[PDB]
RNA sequence: GGAAGCUGGAAGACGGAAUCGUUAUUAAGCGCCAGGUAGUCCUGGACACUGAAUCC
RNA sequence: UUUUUUUUUUUUUUU
RNA sequence: CGUAGCUGUAGAUGAAUGCUAAUUAUAGAGUAU
RNA sequence: UUUUUUUUUU
């Protein structure tokens, strides 16, 4: 039932392409904090992605027998946050977004959940007789840890998955087949 | 080692199975040993001609319970493997202090340790 | 002997040693005893424990015979073939037919013949006599005492092959 | 007795409990268990020595020849029990990942010498002649463009 | 005799040649073969022994036997024989080079006596100085380290005749 | 002796016997030791270390005796075990200060625990505290374990024989010699089997009796936070260190090693020849416990089968007499097992209890209660038994435990009909009136 | 894959896969 | 144009003379791919393992 | 691990 | 991953790999001996 | 540089 679904998790990505730009989104995102409506605000984990780099090649002064060469470097990097138990929606997919500067973009991840037969049983316990004969840090997520274990063992499932299915599915001149025609 | 027109396609790239030949055949078969009503047989595998790799058990004739699975020397008789050749003449001197520091190198298995000390002078 | 004495080196005579194992040492113990520069000194085997469950065995097993015992081989997995150094040659001086073989591949890897038959199993008549050959160095003086039944006259054809088997090729 | 008294009373509970398996005073000296790292070349380690007189495996329930099978690599990732006196006391058990055939010998022996002074102390100063606890932290230099195919392999 | 030959396509190891206790022994590990070094005359001179393979069924010693411990009991008879018949057993009058032992050089900045060797990929260097011993004490030790560090790996180290 | 200068082959034919007949507890033992104390001091740097310490405690044994704990709660807490478990087994107005003392032997007992298991014991201290657990009759199932490991690694040493006793003058006075080589070659049968039938189960183990139970498998649980992230130029990080720190994930895990079961199958093979030998009823039954395991031999080797069936050849065989006192401890344990050899030993077994029962008066109540007695205590060394029965207030209360086992013992059989149905009756009927006078009041009821 | 080394891999390659490739000359 | 089966008696054991240079994870060997927008090199770019000696 | 295995190692990652 | 260790063959005087009646793959087309 | 199996051998 779509009034029964409910966001599970909200995994957020960035990408920027310079180091000041990317410390500019994480001072914007911590700021839109600490001013919802409930006691603790939402907390993201953080979870750097490395800093993928290029850099092509190409000969060095025209009419040269290759003698020199000179390199173009391109860094980049990444970032990546976790969310669980987003109760408010509003207060952070709007947040998250707000928090961008410059050319940083991002790619969102949502995670629904949808309950089967809610478990109702164990009535009032049957009796006789003989017959004589808070704890709130600052810097932390409010969630139990026993959801966030529950939850990670399913994305790394589905990573494990989706890799093997894509490596068999990944040959060139797609298409074609051995003894086809 | 032999050669044949018997292969099956590729199985053996016509070669003759040792299993298919007269004397091999004669002691290639442990489901036999019933009839032996005088005594019974034995075998025992421990070269490096081939890799055991899995070395299925079920369908080869012997059961689960009747494999003998030897383990490494233990310490106490590795001291006296040591010594045993020492008698012999064979090594130049072997100090005691080291006695023990030779066990972890060739970790006790026997091919390693006789080969291990022939080379060098021992200890 | 016993429990108490496990892991010793029994001394072997060289002389004897050769009589009860005419074909040869077993297993790679040959390596082992050429480096040995004394050509007077004894040859010792180890006693491990795996001989002694093995022994006590084979004891049980001879008074019997005279559903307990076991009636069935062994196979030994993993030193394993040095307890066949020890074993053997116990055996054969306690009045044993025991039929020795270490090598059993050299009739397999060398120049040998092959003639096809119908039954399907090919024969090596070069190697066929070294085998009955080899065996009667140690184990003569009993063969040729023991009788031969009636019942097992001839019914092996030329192959080795049972006429009831050898038979069905034809059908 | 009362110099024991305010040494064994603050080991116990109090900051560090860790420390409170001991073999006497003189002659082992030496904790129960212990822990180390050792890097060297695209390579790492990770050896935890544990009390027991077994054999030594590597990863994959496999011996240790297995890995080494030549002389002088075997003899290089054992020098510091030589020395030490633990030859047939203390168990080994090495776990590596990437590198090549010694190059993960080297990082062995960098992993468990700085295993044996967390257990002892006092049982460090010995080892600096054979130079264990030295490291290696430089790696091969990257290949100059230009003609030279190598990195110094001048072309007619 | 005295060439060291290196195979294109082998394997290379850190110690070709390990050293063993008795003076006049040594193994080749490069084609797994034993030699005995003596000084002859003046040069080092090695009798390689094959030990690759190829009969009497009694025992599996001597004779034909392609087994790597052929080798072995072909050496230890040997050694015997000089040393009973005393044919060749005298000192090395043959010198090694200018500085002494091989391996030992001097320094051309200062007064120094430098000892650089191997030992599992490292090196040391310093070694003792030559000012203040004098060219004779500092002489003796620096030869005293290369003996002694060579007795613990078991590395052997060819001698050349220049 | 043959002609060629060697030892005849003909004398190796057989295998030798054990014996393992003395066991004596250690009370006796330290009486002797206060005799014999002026003809044991007759007899380097090393040479001090060696005497100095050797000689403080003779004269000690006989830490301020049993008095003085907590505060004193290293070989202390070794010596101070015997002197509380020697305590214990001395009984083996009044009421009242008798148990002031008896309970104060059982708290420290207790308490010493604690710190033993804290460290790690030598291979000089671990032999004596097993030792003086099975005098006393006090196992526990989480030390024993522990001390196992180390009986077993030092015998196995490659000095063993050569190497001298133990500096404790325990070893003085003591048959064997030879250090631990010979020490546990000798060891009494009755012990022997505690090796071989040792619990090796964790607390963690609910899945047979009470229930479902899922075992977590991961513990560690690290999330990051704001305040500990890592700064997005890490590539400075590395520069402002003195050493490598980070690594790429390498942990190694522990491999457990034979755990005491490399020792327990070198003994298992002394029971088998203590079978052949005719000896007494009571030092066989040791033999049984150790073949009826059923998690430390396992099925590796076909010899269970057969050392079982030569057993129950030699034990069919006997009289009456000696077989009529040993008919719990031997039927409990043969029951466990199924072989060839079970319907023609348990019919043998099944005769005596008809005698047994009406020479005790079974269908003068002095003879059923000293009957129980011995077959509750006397006989059982160790063993515990189906509901903890282990080695009398009014009346019927101790004997109806011993009755209630042996029925459901020859219940358990899975070779054949268990018994006839005029034996159940007769059986049933036997406690059916004995039972109905167990005191129609305490803690001593019938969990 | 011109000289001994490039073209030599290709068979060395295949024979990882659950091929036996004659290997000999080149 | 690349590779492969079969077949195979293409031209080579000459010269210890001489010219190109390496500041040690240098030198000498061996193995892998990234781009060149279908295939298409023994050169160039780029990573990893064994890794000796000398008076520099 | 005495009913346990049946074995060579790479150039990003357990944040 | 390659020269592995280990281990069978001939401890090669004879291991040079180009020439071609003939097919494998990419491409719209690379064909004739 | 290469392993057996669906049953018809006293």
């Amino acid at each position: 039932a779509l009034s029964a679904y409910s966001l599970r998790s909200l995994i957020v990505t960035y990408n920027s392409r310079n180091r000041s730009s990317m410390n500019a989104t994480i001072e914007n995102l911590k700021n839109a904090l600490r001013w919802t409506s409930p006691s603790e605000s939402s907390s993201p984990s953080s979870a750097p992605s490395s800093a993928p780099s290029s850099a092509p090649s190409s000969s060095w002064s025209p009419f040269k027998y290759k003698y020199a060469l000179r390199h173009y470097v391109f860094e980049d990097h990444r970032y990546a946050f976790a969310f669980y138990d987003v109760n408010s929606v509003q207060e952070v997919v709007s947040a998250a977004l707000g928090a961008m500067a410059g050319e940083t973009c991002c790619s969102c991840r949502f995670s629904w959940r949808f309950a089967g037969r809610p478990p109702v049983s164990l009535p009032t316990p049957p009796r006789l007789v003989p017959s004589s004969r808070a704890t709130v840090l600052r810097g932390h997520c409010p969630t139990d840890k026993e959801f966030i274990r529950r939850a990670l063992e399913e994305e790394q499932a589905v990573e494990r998955i989706r890799k093997k299915l894509d490596k068999k599915q990944l040959q060139w001149f797609p298409g074609k087949t051995p003894w086809a025609p | 080692e032999y050669v044949s027109m018997r292969y099956e396609g590729t199985r053996f790239n016509g070669h003759i199975p040792a299993f298919h030949l007269s004397t091999p055949r004669l002691l290639s078969r442990f489901d036999d040993a019933q009839q032996f009503q005088r005594g019974l047989k034995i075998c025992a595998t421990s070269w490096r001609r081939s890799n055991r790799r899995d070395y299925r058990p079920d369908l080869l004739g012997v059961r689960q319970e009747e494999i003998r699975t030897v383990r490494n020397f233990s310490p106490l008789e590795f001291a006296n493997f040591v010594a045993y050749y020492h008698k012999k003449k064979i090594l130049h001197e072997f100090p005691r202090e080291k006695l023990d520091y030779f066990y972890m190198l060739s970790g006790g298995n026997g091919f390693q340790a006789r080969r291990l000390l022939a080379s060098l002078y021992g200890g | 002997v016993g429990v108490e004495d496990v892991g010793r080196f029994r001394l072997f005579d060289r002389h004897r040693l050769v009589e009860l194992l005419p074909e040869g040492l077993a297993g790679e113990l040959s390596r082992d005893v050429e480096m040995i520069p004394s050509a007077t000194s004894p040859i010792g085997v180890m006693l491990r424990k795996a001989t002694l469950e093995l022994q006590m065995q084979l004891e049980l097993f001879a008074r019997v015979h005279a559903l307990a015992a076991v009636q069935r081989g062994f196979l030994l997995d993993g030193g394993k073939s040095c307890v066949l150094n020890y074993l053997i040659p116990w055996a054969r001086e306690n009045n044993w037919l025991v039929v020795y073989e270490p090598l059993p591949s050299r009739y397999a890897r060398e120049i040998g013949d092959i003639k096809r038959s119908s039954a399907g199993v090919y024969i090596q008549s070069s190697f066929s006599q070294e085998f009955l050959e080899r065996l009667g160095r140690f184990n003569r003086r009993l063969l040729e005492e023991l009788p031969v039944a009636r019942r097992c006259y001839g019914q092996a054809a030329l192959d080795g092959v049972h006429r009831l088997y050898a038979e069905r090729s034809y059908h | 007795s009362s110099d024991s008294a305010l040494i064994s009373g603050a080991i116990v509970r109090a900051f560090n409990p860790e420390r409170m398996k001991v073999f006497m005073h003189n002659g082992c000296e030496w904790l129960w268990q212990a822990e180390g790292t050792g890097t060297r070349k695209r390579a790492a380690a990770h050896v935890i020595i544990r009390r027991g007189t077994g054999q030594v495996r590597v990863n994959n329930d496999e011996d240790l020849y297995v890995r080494w099978p030549f002389y002088y690599n075997r003899m290089d990732v054992l020098q510091p029990f030589f020395l030490t006196g633990t030859a047939g006391i203390y168990d080994l058990f090495i776990h590596v990942r990437g590198g090549g055939s010694s190059g993960q010998a080297g990082a062995v022996r960098l992993a468990v010498g700085r295993a044996l002074v967390s257990a002892c102390p006092a049982c460090a100063r010995l080892l600096e002649e054979d130079m264990v606890l030295y490291e290696d932290t430089r790696q091969r230099m990257p290949k100059m463009p230009g003609r030279m195919k190598a990195r110094k392999m001048r072309t007619w | 005799r005295q060439e060291f030959f290196w195979p294109e396509k082998a394997r290379r190891t850190r110690v070709p040649l390990y050293q063993n206790s008795r003076p006049n022994l040594v193994y080749d590990q490069r084609f797994r073969r034993f030699m005995c070094m003596w000084y002859a005359n003046g040069v080092q001179v090695f009798r390689p022994f094959s030990c690759r393979g190829r009969l009497p069924d009694g025992l599996g010693i001597g004779r034909g036997s392609g087994t790597w411990e052929r080798a072995r009991a072909k050496a230890v008879v040997l050694l015997k024989q000089l040393q009973r018949q005393g044919h060749l057993d005298r000192l090395a009058k043959p010198d090694v080079t200018r500085s002494g032992v091989r391996g030992v050089y001097f320094d051309t900045e200062e007064k120094l006596w430098v000892a650089t060797w191997n030992e599992h990929g490292l090196r040391r260097f310093k070694a003792f100085p030559t000012m203040e011993m004098g060219f004779d004490a500092a002489y003796q030790a620096a030869v005293a380290v290369r003996r002694q560090k060579l007795r613990e790996n078991y590395i052997f180290s060819m001698q050349r005749n220049r | 002796l043959l002609d060629t200068g060697e030892i005849v082959p003909g004398a190796f034919a057989s295998v030798k016997k054990v014996g393992d007949f003395p066991l004596l507890p250690l009370s006796l033992l330290l009486s002797r030791l206060k005799e014999r104390r002026q003809e044991l001091l007759r007899d380097f740097a090393r040479e001090e270390e060696r005497i100095q310490r050797k000689i403080k405690i003779l004269e000690l044994l006989a830490s301020q005796g049993a008095i003085g704990d907590a505060k004193r709660i290293h070989a202390d807490a070794v010596n101070l075990l015997l002197l509380l478990a020697a305590e214990a087994e001395t009984l083996a107005e009044e009421r009242q200060l008798w148990r002031l003392k008896c309970e104060g032997n059982e708290e420290k007992w207790n308490l010493c625990i604690s710190r033993l298991k804290e460290l790690a014991l030598d291979h000089e201290d671990s032999f004596l505290v097993f030792y003086a657990m099975c005098s006393t009759n006090r196992f526990d199932a989480v030390l024993l374990p522990a001390l196992l490991e180390r009986l077993e690694a030092s015998f196995f040493s490659s000095q063993a024989l050569s190497k001298p006793l133990f500096h404790p003058i325990f070893e003085v006075w003591d048959p064997p010699c030879e250090s631990f080589a010979a020490l546990i070659n000798v060891l009494p049968l009755s012990a022997k089997a505690v090796v071989v039938t040792a619990d090796r189960r964790s607390e963690r183990e609910r899945r047979e009796n009470e229930g479902w139970l899922a075992p977590p498998e991961a513990p560690p649980l690290v999330l990051p936070n704001w305040q500990t992230m890592h700064p997005v130029d890490m590539e400075a990080w590395e520069k402002k260190q003195r050493r490598v720190v980070r690594t790429r994930h390498v942990k190694a895990k522990i491999i457990r090693q034979a755990d005491g079961r490399k020792l327990a199958a070198t003994m298992a093979l002394h029971g088998r020849q203590a079978i052949h030998r005719d000896a007494a009823v009571s030092s066989l039954v040791s033999v049984a416990a150790m073949c009826a395991s059923n998690s430390q031999r396992a099925l590796r080797g076909e010899l269970l089968p057969e050392t079982l069936n030569l057993l129950a050849a030699e034990l069919l065989g006997r009289s009456a007499d000696a077989l009529s006192p040993h008919l719990l401890s031997l039927s409990f344990l043969l029951s466990q097992s199924s072989v060839s050899l079970t319907e023609r030993l348990f019919l043998h077994l099944e005769a005596v209890l008809r005698g047994w029962l009406e020479e005790n008066g079974f269908v003068a109540s002095e003879k059923r209660r000293k009957a129980s007695e011995e077959q509750l205590r006397n006989l059982p060394p160790g063993l515990n038994v189906f509901g903890l029965v282990q080695s009398d207030t009014e009346s019927a209360l101790w004997e109806s435990r011993v009755l209630a086992a042996l029925l459901s013992s020859f219940l358990r059989v899975d070779d054949y009909r268990p018994s006839l149905d005029f034996v159940l009756l007769l059986s049933d009927a036997l406690r059916n009136s004995l039972r109905r006078t167990a005191v129609l009041h305490e803690k001593d009821v019938l969990s | 894959c011109m000289n001994k080394k490039n073209r030599l891999a290709l068979r060395k390659r295949r024979r990882r896969m659950g091929e036996r490739v004659s290997l000999r000359y080149r």
